[PDB]
């Protein structure tokens, strides 16, 4: 049992990534206004993954899902340079919370697809996760249209439940 | 007066090291009766006083009253109102009948670097001729 | 000066109905409670309504109300004491004052509507004596009715002689949210048991300032009673003139006298108190409890009363001694403690949760209410000398005496 | 009443 959310920008594939791991399959999806929710079961732990949309007039919201959170998914986008800045914002916003101090972070960097697509390292320094206070962040380069690199992100999350 | 044996040294240190120069509330000692210093108690208590000694001829002051005073109420259970004395004009006489010793007038390292009162006196006749209701005769009637 | 007493419940249909002057209809009675509901949802509540020229005094019980109504310009006093009263003999003869207790008992509670007061003027409400020709189980009325002395019949005998009294300290506080005592004044109160034979005349001394003043005795211990209120039985004219407790008491249980005081010494219990109210998450209170009192005495079943927030939610207590029960459905906490001696300093982390919407308004913020009660322990160092059993027979009674300090309205101001 | 008693004088003279 493990209570996750995927928070992050709109269009990031995070309902993409969310049926890639519950069911394995890149459903065509709508831009999700609302949230979601599977229990990915992997690694003899069932993940409940509060996936939730990313578009403008929800992140206020995100604040209601932040109370017994054992972890975080900030999705990014590889491809989107223009809104890294703002998702840094949002990382900054949303981390300093008194709820939600003790769910660690796993970093998705979404979309690799294009040269536009950057790899971790750019995108860790970009978001300056170095940074961060009482995080076990841990980015995790992934490929949501092909799986890659999305269940070594549950890999990792797994072992960071217990201690 | 059998347990005033065992404080009758050790009281008089805390009053001697009392200058005759947190806590909050008054606790009563549970199912012991409690009654004033009555006369022929006082009687014991004052050739108690003229018998174990250390005493007489001491510097009295209001100090060493009040330690000594509750000491009797936790001790041996005796209201400790009962050494009280006649004021400042004329000699310091017992109001207590039965109280035969009235109060005439007479470390170290606590002093600094470079520097920039009453006795006792027995008088058996207190206990009867009662002088300080010859220095206070209204209020007793 | 009344003209209708009347008694309502919780829904205000007359419970029993009583008129003394006919100068108010009995139908009037119907009007008041909407114009409680009128009242009250506005908050203009206050114990005096009025439908016209009818004004509609009334006491609150459990269930019940008093209401009496008047028309004139009826003494007001005169109305609500005697209200009490009637709650008070109520409870002498029926040991809960219900629905009940009226509509199973309308043989005796009429009678007692005739007999407290006339036209409304309340004229004889001495229970215990009322006792003795007004029984639920009728003979002449007694002379102690007709006696000046009207709380004691005579020819009252028992086999021993016991005189047990119940020194009782009362400490109130407020302390503000700054932490500096606002008020704590000491409420006590002596109250009598007097199991005694005939017709004594009880005279009674403490260790008064005033008293000791008067004897010269103004430098030994002696309480300052600010202001005192007796019994009737007490002769004040006699203890107006040289502070004389001089009376003859009923048989029985009794409060012969209310003493009141202030106190410039500290609390006998310190409590500090934090809160990490974080907003729609959580909050937590590192609350201790240091026992300024004596040593030697201790604060008997003390029950730590902390408002907590309503949608409060998962309690964890980081306690040191000392249980902490939840109290959701007063949204509080009650860290108890058994026996906490003087000196003793007992801590109690608390730690709820928060919902992480917030709620729809606010809650306001009570104080925190301990209910310490220590034995054996004056706080304002009152002392019984003596009591003086007088008797024309002539006896040796038991007075016996025992003290006990507790709260009266211990409030500390949260955060 | 589980607390006990204490017995005061009678006339304290
Ligand atoms: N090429 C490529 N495209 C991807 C990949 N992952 C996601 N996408 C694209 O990103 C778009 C957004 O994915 P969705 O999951 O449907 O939408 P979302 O990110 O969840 O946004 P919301 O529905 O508003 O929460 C998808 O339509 C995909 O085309 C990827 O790994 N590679
Ligand atoms: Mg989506």
């Amino acid at each position: 049992e493990m209570r996750i959310l995927m928070v992050g920008l709109d269009a990031a594939g995070k309902t993409t990534i969310l049926y890639k791991l519950k069911l394995g399959e890149i459903v065509t999806t709508i831009p999700t206004i609302g949230f979601n929710v599977e229990t990915v079961e992997y690694k003899n732990i069932s993940f409940t993954v509060w996936d939730v949309g990313g578009l403008d007039k929800i992140r206020p919201l995100w604040r209601h899902y932040f109370q017994n959170t054992q972890g975080l998914i900030f999705v990014v986008d590889s491809n989107d340079r223009e809104r890294v800045n703002e998702a840094r914002e949002e990382l900054m916003r949303m981390l300093a919370e008194d709820e939600l101090r003790d769910a660690v972070l796993l970093v998705f960097a979404n979309k690799q697809d294009l040269p536009n697509a950057m790899n971790a390292a750019e995108i860790t320094d970009k978001l300056g996760l170095h940074s961060l206070r009482h995080r076990n962040w841990y980015i995790q380069a992934t490929c949501a249209t092909s799986g890659d690199g999305l269940y070594e992100g549950l890999d990792w999350l797994s072992n960071q439940l217990r201690n | 007066s059998k347990s005033s044996v065992i404080g009758w040294p050790a009281v008089r240190e805390r009053m001697r090291r009392a200058e005759p120069a947190e806590e909050v509330g008054f606790p009563v000692t549970p199912q012991v009766p409690l009654r004033p210093m009555t006369y022929k108690a006082a009687v014991d208590l004052s050739h108690f006083l003229k018998e174990k000694g250390g005493l007489e001829g001491l510097i009295h002051s209001q100090r060493r009253q009040d330690i000594l005073d509750l000491w009797i109420y936790h001790t041996q259970g005796y209201f400790p109102d009962w050494q009280n004395y006649t004021p400042g004009p004329g000699v310091r006489y017992p109001l207590t009948f039965g109280w035969c010793y009235k109060l005439v007038p007479v470390k170290g390292e606590n002093t600094s670097l470079l520097h920039p009162v009453l006795e006792w006196r027995f008088d058996s006749r207190l206990a009867f001729h009662h002088v300080a209701r010859e220095l206070h005769p209204e209020y007793f009637k | 000066s009344a003209s209708a007493v009347y008694v309502l419940d919780l829904k205000g249909k007359v419970l029993i109905c009583r008129n003394y002057r006919g100068d108010v209809d009995m139908s009037e009675v119907e009007h008041f409670m909407p114009i409680l509901m009128e009242k009250e949802e506005e908050g203009m509540l206050s114990p005096i309504l009025a439908h016209g020229g009818v004004r509609f005094m009334w006491i609150k019980h459990n269930n019940l109300y008093l209401v009496a109504t008047s028309k004139k310009n009826a003494c007001v006093s005169l109305v609500f004491s005697f209200l009490y009263k009637v709650v008070q003999v109520f409870s002498e003869y029926f040991k809960e004052l219900e629905e009940e207790s009226i509509r199973d008992n309308f043989v005796i509670i009429y009678e007692l509507l005739d007999e407290l007061m006339d036209f409304g003027y309340p004229q004889t409400t001495d229970s215990k004596i009322l006792q003795e020709y007004i029984t639920q189980e009728a003979p002449r009325p007694p002379a102690t009715v007709t006696n000046a002395v009207s709380w004691r019949s005579e020819g009252i005998k028992y086999r021993k002689n016991e005189v047990f009294l119940d020194v009782i300290e009362a400490v109130n506080l407020l302390v503000s949210a700054n932490g500096n005592v606002l008020r704590s004044e000491i409420v006590g109160s002596i109250k009598m048991r007097v199991f005694l034979s005939g017709m004594p005349e009880l005279r009674l001394g403490l260790n008064d300032k005033v008293l000791f003043d008067n004897t010269g005795r103004g430098k030994s211990k002696s309480v300052e009673l600010e202001d005192v209120k007796f019994h009737q039985c007490v002769r004040l004219s006699r203890f107006e003139n040289d502070r004389t407790i001089s009376f003859i008491p009923p048989d029985g249980e009794f409060e012969l006298m209310s003493y009141r005081l202030n106190t410039h010494v500290k609390p006998l219990i310190w409590i500090e108190s934090v809160i990490e109210k974080h907003s729609h998450s959580r909050i937590e209170y590192m609350v201790k409890a240091k026992s300024q009192f004596k040593r030697r005495s201790t604060a008997n079943n003390v029950e730590i009363h902390i408002p907590v927030p309503n949608d409060a939610d998962s309690p964890k207590f980081k306690t040191t001694v000392g249980s902490v029960k939840w109290v959701p459905e007063n949204s509080e906490i009650v860290w108890s403690v058994k026996s906490f001696p003087g000196g003793k300093e007992y801590l109690m982390r608390a730690h709820f949760g928060l919902p992480s919407v917030e709620a729809e308004d606010k809650e306001g913020k009570p104080p925190i209410s301990v209910k310490f009660e220590i034995p054996y322990f004056t706080t304002s160092g009152i002392q019984v000398r003596y009591l003086k059993i007088i008797e024309k027979s002539g006896y040796q009674a038991l007075p016996w005496v025992r003290y006990i300090t507790q709260n009266g309205d211990y409030q500390l101001r949260t955060q | 009443t589980s607390y006990d008693y204490c017995r005061v004088p009678m006339e304290d003279g």
